[PDB]
């Protein structure tokens, strides 16, 4: 199944960025501001949503 | 692309990225993959970790 | 500038002297846009 990637990376679509990736892009002061648009998401300590 | 359905997110990569080239960087690879189970919990409790 | 009145308006925050905005105060300005930007130099 190694021959479907390079048409996955033909098409010029751009994935948008997940909670994951939006989750790391902040120092740990920043965080806990109004700026820090992830806040929403992160609920549990043991479980992500 | 299953962030929300492996073993290894993001955060794996965001550290590794910039991490600095010893074996204790090694090592903090090796104790961030610690689980979080509760019998993990009390293990990790037991011997003061 | 006495050229007659003349008004030049300094458009980035570089055309501020010594005396005013020194370049080590610019340099931790580096350093805190460093801290704030998450940026890491390349290995």
């Amino acid at each position: 199944a190694a021959r479907r990637i390079p048409h996955f990376y033909r098409v010029r679509r751009e994935v948008p960025r997940t909670v994951n990736e939006m989750k790391q892009d902040f120092v740990v002061t920043d965080f806990y501001k109004v700026g820090n648009i992830t806040l929403y998401t992160e609920l549990h300590p043991f479980f992500d949503f | 692309a299953h962030e929300y359905h492996n073993w290894l997110r993001s955060p794996f990569s965001r550290y590794s990225a910039t991490c600095p080239n010893v074996l204790h960087s090694v090592m903090t690879l090796a104790a961030m993959l610690y689980k979080i189970s509760p019998v993990s919990l009390v293990l990790q409790t037991k011997a003061h970790i | 500038t006495h050229c007659v009145a003349l008004c030049t308006p300094r458009i980035v925050i570089g055309n501020l002297p010594d005396g005013l905005a020194p370049g080590p105060f610019h340099e931790l300005r580096t350093w805190e846009i460093m801290e704030h930007m998450r940026l890491r130099p390349p290995p």
